[PDB]
């Protein structure tokens, strides 16, 4: 019957008005104790329909102990309105009822990095490492330590993470994050070729070992290291997409052609492959790869991003808006098309779809895209903004 | 036959090329013309793409290996286009006949066989 | 050794003799298609001629009609490891697929290091790889093929289910019938697998 | 049925010197295989371990592309100084290893080229200005070409089928080329002819390679069997044979008994020269086996390559598969070892050629 009653309070939330609905909340919240689920569907139904939102998330602190999400998203609620000092202590009150260090403490870690005073962010760091050590915590204390300064201290820490989470490639992505960002690159490759051969199927840390050996000189040996992460997934679509780029990169178009014609091959189902073989394409050849693409990969925001991208270079701005809104609908987390959504906006149209499409960046934190991971991983944009973050995946592309 | 007509089968793997194409054309999955084997070709559904030995002249065939060489598929050259002369109802020996992949075709398989067998010709 | 045998044997033997030695041979009726077109000339000729020749049968006046109303020439030889294909379903099943496929051959089982060999045509080692590939289900206990070749002729006579607890055994029953470089592959294998 | 023809005394002169330079040969190879019998058992499985852990991790390095055709051979210069490709277009360009750079391709061709490998001593004690590798191409041509002049030289016209392979003499005044009608030619570096046609199969040669002393030179092609014919006067004794499939890879060990020949029957055999059989058959992989390549002077594995996406480096004898080398994208034509053993090129069908690098 509480199952019910949520499940009509939704429809009455999704349907028409807001309401009734969280009445109905409140009365299956006041009927019956029920677990974090609820809460966090009452607090989700709160924020997206600042006091009532406040209040649920102190009705769920009071009433549901336990609860690590309703508690982080009460912090988030009260450093997004409220105060960040008044969300310190909330975090600092929550981190007394639980003392699990595995979510409280980075969150409060993290709340203390996006303030002032570093060392107080340092310290937590180290109680939540010497308290409950993981490969998590380890990696937020480097990258804590690695976004103030490159100093001797953070390749230590990424030194003991690598050795204590050697099976984790994120410690070993960091490591080699943190010495590429050096005078020295060899050490990075070093690092990564040891977290590519000790995972062994890492992705990103091949992705980030092909991108080194490339752009050091040397792309032969980058091409052999794309084909070794190829051949040691076996045939992963991320490693082929990097092998299509940096083939696509020289000047060998046809073997760019044969890398995008091998990765559709044996996965037609892509959405990256999908769009590099639409980018790819000619002109006048777009409006069938795009074709080729939705029919195989229907529903899908990176095809979508490239039939949009394609749509506004064949100056068609309201078949792009629409192909933008089309891939802001079916998949809102997107960083890449979040972010032709917003060139689109600031090259075709008013400052209303600008504003739109940064209301629709900041409601949904936009995350796993091409433009959005290059500017969220680097340590000068780590403490940023989504709008500021979105602006500049906008204006690099 | 043609030197520039590159690889060329046995007997047997001619007659089971023939037998692969007359199963697809007769299912719906071939195509004849060298218009329409081009067009298979750049489309990337096509499976296999043959050519024959026996045209005058043989270059008008040269970019069947080529686009082959630009999508990943197995190529061959019918000694003659004769072995085709009938091929799908066409009156005349066909020699482009790109067999697309056909959704459960009942002979797919047997057309993987034949493609194992057309890249271990060009050697 | 002191010396090769070229070299025994040219030393003085070096002359103009060019020669042809051992001229030995390395160990046809196909049709075509047809025509749409043809195929509704044959059909229509065909009907014509069938109602022709039953008329011509029944109405000259002597029945009335009634009322009108090869392992020769090259073998494909496969060989998989399992880690564990002692299950009598599995074993047997691979056996049975061997004897019935007629893929002559053996499955030596030992200490986690199953060698199912199989020997036939080809379509019936595709169908044998088919069954133990995708129909039949092991599962830590998989089953993956080792290698798959072409031979002159068939090696073991009938699917036998051999048994070993130790690999000296196992290879010396592989060398019996001439196929211990094939069970000594597969160790090799297994043992790169369990290593990495 | 062996019918005997007499022949020039250019040829009769050529072989007399042939084997007045390969029994010095053969008598410093038995010194050495004295030398290295009279070593303990000890040292030598050492060695033999230090050489499986070098070639154990042997990773792929520097795929440096070619051109837009596949690589389908591949030999490396001698002294380590380069690496000459044969890819299916007229170019046959020569990459630096390890540096993987090209410079000076050596063009001039314009069927798709066979098996373009360089002299024995080219790098070593051969001018640069004048003949130092070999060429072939689908069609019939055996095209001498130097190293940094980009331009071929005076082929030899005695060749009117599809010349697959082509390998120089170990004592550098021949090389040897394997046609496609029914026989194998040697031509002369000296003479500047062909001085002799062995047809020793039924069928045309794919593979020709001679002995490390240059006594004897291995055969084999779509005849199903390996001859093995002498420089003296011919008269293969050592036949192989057990391959059921097209003979297309021979390589010759360092070893005076061991000779590695590789056929399109997912095997690779290592026969015997003493007992004129057939020592190991190693299922090295299940493609067509191509692509075969010998120890160095060392004589401690052999690199056969086949139509899959990887190359087994076994240990020679043994048959084990020790290593594999893994990592291209396509049919694996053509590979050799460099003469320091610590590099070794394979060429693959992916228009791409890699070097395999101890870590």
């Amino acid at each position: 019957r509480k199952h019910t009653w949520m499940e009509d309070a939704d429809s009455c939330v999704a349907h028409n008005a807001l309401e009734c609905a969280r009445a109905i909340y409140a009365y299956a919240l006041q009927v019956f104790p029920s677990k974090k689920s609820v809460w966090l569907r009452a607090a989700y139904f709160e924020k997206n329909h600042r006091e009532s939102l406040e209040a649920l998330l102190q009705r769920a602190v009071a009433h549901c102990p336990k609860a690590e999400v309703l508690w982080l998203m009460g912090a988030k609620s009260k450093w997004l309105a409220g105060d960040v000092p008044a969300a310190r202590s909330i975090l600092a009150l929550a981190f007394q009822a639980n003392p699990n260090s595995e979510e409280i403490w980075l969150a409060a870690v993290k709340l203390e990095s996006e303030n002032d005073e570093y060392e107080r962010a340092r310290r937590l760091l180290a109680k939540a490492r010497s308290s409950a050590p993981t490969a998590r915590v380890f990696m937020k204390s480097v990258k804590l330590e690695w976004v103030q300064d490159n100093i001797r201290a953070a390749q230590d820490l990424c030194e003991e993470a690598l050795r204590h989470y050697e099976d984790f490639p994120k410690l070993w992505m960091m490591k080699g994050q943190i010495e590429e960002q050096k005078e020295m690159m060899e050490k990075a490759r070093e690092a990564y070729n040891q977290g590519l051969k000790k995972c062994p199927h890492s992705t990103p840390l091949w992705l980030l070992l092909s991108r080194l050996e490339e752009k050091i000189g040397q792309l032969t040996r980058a091409r052999a290291i794309l084909e070794k992460s190829r051949l040691k997934n076996p045939k992963n679509p991320g490693l082929w997409l990097e092998s299509v780029r940096l083939e696509y990169r020289a000047g060998l178009k046809n073997i760019a052609n044969t890398l995008m014609a091998k990765a559709l091959q044996e996965c037609p189902n892509s959405g990256i492959l999908w769009s590099e073989a639409i980018f790819l394409e000619a002109r006048p050849q777009r409006r069938t790869k795009s074709v080729d693409a939705l029919k195989k990969c229907e529903h899908d925001p990176h095809v979508l991003l490239a039939v949009a991208k394609l749509f506004w270079s064949q100056r068609k701005i309201t078949k792009a808006r629409e192909w933008f809104h089309r891939t802001v609908k079916i998949d809102s987390d997107l960083g890449d098309a979040w972010a032709f959504f917003y060139k689109f906006e600031l090259q075709h149209g008013t400052e209303e779809q600008q504003e739109e499409v940064r209301k629709r960046c900041e409601s949904a934190e936009p995350r796993h895209g091409e433009l959005w991971c290059a500017v969220s991983k680097d340590i000068a944009n780590w403490q940023k903004k989504i709008g500021d973050i979105l602006r500049l995946v906008a204006g690099r592309i | 036959v043609n030197p520039k007509a590159y690889p060329l089968a046995d007997a047997h793997l001619t007659k089971k090329l023939l037998d692969l194409v007359q199963q697809s054309c007769n299912y719906k999955q071939l195509r004849k013309g060298a218009n329409e084997a081009t067009k298979t070709l750049n489309r990337g559904i096509s499976e296999f793409i043959v050519m024959a030995a026996d045209a005058e002249p043989l270059e008008i065939i040269l970019h069947l290996p080529l686009l082959c060489e630009d999508k990943n598929v197995p190529y061959v050259f019918v000694r003659s286009k004769q072995a085709l002369g009938r091929a799908c109802g066409v009156s005349r020996p066909v020699i482009a006949c790109s067999v697309t992949i056909k959704e459960g075709s009942q002979l797919k398989q047997q057309i993987q066989s034949i493609q194992q067998s057309i890249e271990r010709l060009l050697v | 050794p002191e010396i090769e045998w070229w070299d025994s044997y040219i030393i003085f033997g070096i002359t103009n003799l060019v020669e042809h030695p051992a001229q030995l041979n390395p160990p046809v009726t196909l049709g075509v298609y047809l025509t749409k077109k043809e195929q509704k000339k044959l059909r229509r000729q065909t009907r014509r001629e069938a109602q022709k020749e039953l008329q011509e049968k029944v109405r000259l006046g002597l029945m009335p009609p009634p009322e009108p109303k090869d392992i020769s020439q090259g073998v494909h030889i496969s060989v998989y490891r399992v880690r564990n294909l002692s299950n009598p379903a599995k074993k047997f099943k691979i056996e049975a697929n061997a004897g019935q496929l007629y893929l002559t051959g053996v499955v030596v089982l030992h200490k986690d290091v199953n060698v199912v060999v199989v020997e036939g045509g080809p379509k019936a080692q595709k169908k044998f790889k088919r069954l133990m590939l995708h129909r039949i289900k092991w599962d830590t206990n998989k089953c993956v093929l080792v290698w798959e070749g072409t031979a002159k002729d068939r090696s073991f006579g009938e699917m036998k289910f051999k048994q070993c607890p130790t690999e000296n055994m196992a290879r010396e029953h592989f060398k019996k019938h001439g196929a211990e470089h094939y069970w000594d592959l597969a160790l090799s294998e297994s043992v790169l697998e369990s290593t990495d | 049925q062996t019918w005997y023809h007499e022949g020039p005394n250019s040829l009769k002169v050529a072989r007399l010197w042939i084997a007045n330079y390969s029994l010095p040969r053969a008598m410093k190879r038995l010194e050495e295989a004295r030398l290295h019998k009279e070593i303990p058992e000890t040292t030598r499985t050492s060695q033999m371990q230090e050489l499986h852990k070098s070639l154990r991790s042997l990773n792929n390095f520097c795929s440096q592309i070619g051109d837009d055709r596949p690589i389908s051979y591949c030999h490396f210069s001698p002294n380590s100084k380069m690496l000459a490709t044969a890819c299916w277009s007229g170019l046959c360009k020569l990459w630096s290893v390890p540096d993987c750079n090209l410079l000076h391709t050596l063009r001039g061709h314009n069927t798709n080229v066979g098996a373009i490998v360089f002299h024995p001593k080219s790098t070593v004690s051969l001018d640069p200005k004048d003949v130092n590798l070999a060429s072939c191409a689908a069609d019939g041509s055996v095209k001498l070409w130097s190293l940094d002049s980009d331009e071929p030289v005076a082929d030899i016209e005695g060749h009117t089928v599809r010349v697959a392979r082509v390998m120089w003499h170990p004592s550098g005044r021949f090389l040897g080329t394997t046609c496609y009608d029914r026989s194998w030619r040697l031509w002369d570096l000296e003479a500047q002819e062909e001085i002799l046609h062995q047809e020793g199969h039924s069928m045309g040669v794919y593979d020709i390679a001679f002995h490390q002393d240059g006594s004897l030179a291995g055969t084999g092609g779509l005849d199903a069997f390996g001859r093995v014919w002498d420089l003296r006067t011919g008269r293969c004794i050592m036949f192989l044979e057990g391959h059921l499939k097209e003979i297309y890879g021979i390589n010759f060990s360092p070893n005076g008994y061991h000779i590695a020949t590789g056929s399109g029957d997912n095997t690779c055999k290592v026969w015997d020269l003493r007992q004129r059989r057939c020592v190991y058959t190693i299922p090295a992989h299940q493609n067509l086996v191509t692509g075969v390549k010998f120890e160095p002077i060392h004589g401690n594995f052999l690199l056969t390559g086949a139509y899959d996406n990887t190359a087994k480096i076994w240990t020679h004898p043994g048959w084990s598969p020790l290593k594999t080398l893994a990592g291209h994208e396509g049919k694996v034509m053509g590979l050799d070892i460099s003469s320091d053993g610590q590099l070794i090129a394979t060429c693959s069908y992916d228009r791409t050629f890699k070097l395999w690098m101890a870590e």
